[PDB]
């Protein structure tokens, strides 16, 4: 059940069954990639899809 | 990939769709090199001409004979051709 | 392939060393260069010659 | 430091591969867009014949 503070409004929504929850980083594929550096990668989507 | 750096030089089948993705940088980099090399006189506004938009890509030919006559209007200016007018006058007058 | 340039890393054995520094070499450079640190780069020039 | 800003012009070694990941569809676009710009309006411009030009490279001097 989510609540915006900014304009006190509540809505919900669903997730994929969290044990816990944080904030992080994302690995360095979505931290911000370089050309240069899928030196390994192709475009056989090798178990990596949502880019 | 290609080590070339002008038009038809490349299969658009090269990249298989299995080559590493490394070489996209190279592939835009040799299409832009390409794209400025082809024309590099290209730097007034568009100047769309796109041959004459209707005919013109296959009646424009020069083999052994030209056509498409041109017809331009008389040339009372930077005296030219010898306009019909002015040869009468001048035969006539002798 | 013509062109292409892959960087190669070389991670030393310790994980650090002070003072340390690369000077990249190969036979013949004409063929390539490269220098610097673990950061290779090299560079390609003809499409064939291992 | 963002170079995908180009039209009529572009400059194959500013893409510097060794960058961020938003150059790539950005550069698409702009090449996309330079080319309808150039010439919006294509259908067959095949008014070449084998390189022509080099026989008929005589648009320049239109005296002789």
């Amino acid at each position: 059940a989510v609540w915006n503070y900014e304009f006190d409004t509540w809505s919900f929504r669903t997730i994929p069954y969290a044990q816990c929850i944080g904030l992080v980083d994302p690995p360095v594929l979505e931290r911000g990639p370089i050309w240069s550096d899928f030196q390994e990668i192709t475009w056989d989507d090798p178990s990596i899809k949502e880019l | 990939e290609t080590n070339a750096v002008v038009i038809t030089d490349l299969n658009p089948l090269y990249p298989r769709d299995r080559d590493y993705i490394y070489e996209g940088a190279a592939q835009i980099r040799l299409i832009k090199q390409t794209l400025q090399n082809t024309f590099p006189n290209v730097t007034e506004p568009v100047d769309i001409d796109s041959d004459t938009f209707k005919i013109m890509s296959e009646k424009l030919k020069f083999t052994g004979d030209a056509m498409d006559v041109g017809g331009l209007m008389i040339k009372n200016v930077t005296p030219g051709t010898g306009d019909k007018d002015v040869v009468t006058k001048g035969q006539m007058e002798a | 392939s013509r062109g292409s340039q892959y960087i190669l890393t070389a991670t030393l054995s310790p994980a650090n060393a002070p003072n340390q520094n690369i000077t990249w070499t190969s036979s013949n450079p004409n063929i390539a260069t490269v220098s610097g640190t673990s950061t290779q780069g090299t560079i390609n020039a003809l499409l064939a010659g291992f």
